[PDB]
Order: C-alpha cells, then structure tokens, then sequence
C-alpha cells in the first residue's frame, strides 16, 4: 500500500478513452485528455500524448507510463508550491500518500486553494481537517472518492482501502 | 474534480 496501489483504486484502468462523471475524457489511469466536449481534441491530445496514431486506444503499457509521468509530476507540483510542500513535508507516509492523491485529481492550484483545511492538517487536527476536507466542491463532486481520501487523512491508515 |  502506496499511492500508486491507492490511485489504481481510486482510478481503475481503462484502454480506452471515456467519460468521467463530470463528462471529462480521461484514459487509461485518470489520466486527463480534455475538458472540451468533443471526442476529437480527446483523441488529438491522446496521440500527442502517445507519440502516435492510437484512434483513441492504446497499450497497457502505454497506460503505465502515462500513470508514472502522472504520479510523478503530481509529486512535482507539491514539491514546488510554497502553500503544499510545508504540509506535505510534516505528514507522515500514509497522509503524504493521501495528498498525493488530492493533487493528482485537483492539479497543484487547486489543492493549494483548500486554505482552511490545509490549516488544519498543518496543525495536526485531523478531525477538524475531515470536517473542512467535506466542505468542497470535489466532495459534492466525487463523494465516494473524497470520503476514502479524508479518511486517510483522518486516520493515517490504509483502512478505506482495505 | 476542484475547495470552491
């Protein structure tokens, strides 16, 4: 258990372009295409992506790779964002696993705008932070997601992933 | 997904 076993969860793994539950492209692991609502920028991003003519379908191994470019450059993000990198800094490896998950479907400035809970975590109010985590858009958007991430950070235990 |  690690945040690449966490995302797999949190993800799935489609070898095909599809529809998130926002009517977002994304493919193979959350891996984001497009925002735009046509399927043809989604695979125009995709072959630019892939280095090829994929016709909106691609290996699995292709997946992977998108995934650890992925992973990587959500690590990336924290890293070097003055608001993130001092909580990620202080938590210990489940709740880093739990940012890293945030980061990876929010983007670097979209979890650096969650001030209060941020706050929270910082300061190690963990049930305070839970309570500040619920109050966003993502967990009206992605409740069942949202409520394992919060968990983690709640708890600090692999606990909603088992 | 995304605080608002």
């Amino acid at each position: 258990m690690n945040i690449f076993e966490m995302l797999r969860i949190d993800e799935g793994l489609r070898l095909k372009i599809y529809k998130d539950t926002e009517g977002y492209y994304e493919i193979g692991i959350g891996h984001l295409l497009t925002k735009s609502p046509s399927l043809n920028a989604a695979k125009s991003e995709l072959d630019k992506a892939i280095g090829r003519n994929t016709n909106g379908v691609i290996t699995k191994d292709e997946a992977e790779k998108l995934f650890n470019q992925d992973v990587d450059a959500a690590v990336r993000g924290i890293l070097r964002n003055a608001k993130l990198k001092p909580v990620y800094d202080s938590l210990d490896a489940v709740r880093r696993a739990a940012l890293i998950n945030m980061v990876f479907q929010m983007g670097e400035t979209g979890v650096a705008g969650f001030t209060n809970s941020l706050r929270m975590l910082q300061q190690k109010r963990w049930d305070e932070a839970a309570v500040n985590l619920a109050k966003s858009r993502w967990y009206n958007q992605t409740p069942n997601r949202a409520k394992r991430v919060i968990t983690t950070f709640r708890t600090g235990t692999w606990d909603a992933y088992k | 997904a995304x605080k608002x």
